């Protein structure tokens, strides 16, 4: 269901990682590109990223694995369920809603904290009516589309 | 009794950090295709000459979302 040029675009991205052209992405080539953009992953973080898509076990990403990952993104059944389960952790009533204030609170205080401009863009992307509640189930449907 | 309740409140609070990480990684991945951060003349031009740069950035955020999803599932 991927067009021939849609594949050529993912191949171009893969080739940016695969600089030597041996058809694989190692932690070296993944981290080199990340740090060229100003990011600083640890070696362990690079191993975890590759292990998520390495279906062979040799510690590399080949183009078939890369292509499938780019095509799926977040649009799978398991992603929709687990992201919904993440929002539920901050659902006190178990009603599928969370106040925009509580959502802003957890996003800017837990984990990889969002900046003020990031969480502001997230709240604007959801809709608020009445008691300041957002229907996060329709919010994860929007992200996983 | 009540210690059993404050234990599951402590086993549940261990999920709140990985749950926030999953939501944050999911949102940052989604925002790659719609954020005002990329709605500048610089990114439109950069996306015109070399669209691979933005695709590379998205591939990295997908990999981070996948890692975050696993670590959240490992707290179940
Ligand atoms: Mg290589």
């Amino acid at each position: 269901q991927l067009t021939e040029e849609q594949i050529a675009e993912f191949k171009e991205a893969f080739s940016l990682f695969d600089k030597d052209g041996d058809g694989t992405i190692t932690t070296k080539e993944l981290g080199t590109v990340m740090r060229s953009l100003g990011q600083n992953p640890t070696e362990a973080e690079l191993q975890d990223m590759i292990n998520e898509v390495d279906a062979d076990g040799n510690g590399t990403i080949d183009f078939p694995e890369f292509l499938t990952m780019m095509a799926r993104k977040m649009k799978d059944t398991d992603s929709e369920e687990e992201i919904r389960e993440a929002f539920r952790v901050f659902d006190k009533d178990g009603n599928g809603y969370i106040s925009a204030a509580e959502l802003r609170h957890v996003m800017t205080n837990l984990g990889e904290k969002l900046t003020d401009e990031e969480v502001d863009e997230m709240i604007r992307e959801a809709d608020i009516d009445g008691d300041g509640q957002v229907n996060y189930e329709e919010f994860v449907q929007m992200m996983t589309a | 009794m009540k210690v059993q309740e404050q234990h599951r409140q402590k086993h549940f609070e261990k999920r709140r950090m990985p749950a926030a990480n999953l939501i944050q990684a999911a949102w940052r991945l989604y925002s790659t295709d719609m954020s005002r951060a990329y709605l500048t003349a610089t990114w439109y031009k950069l996306d015109d000459i070399m669209p691979a740069v933005k695709t590379v950035i998205r591939s990295i955020r997908i990999l981070k979302f996948l890692v975050a999803k696993r670590k959240f599932k490992e707290t179940l």
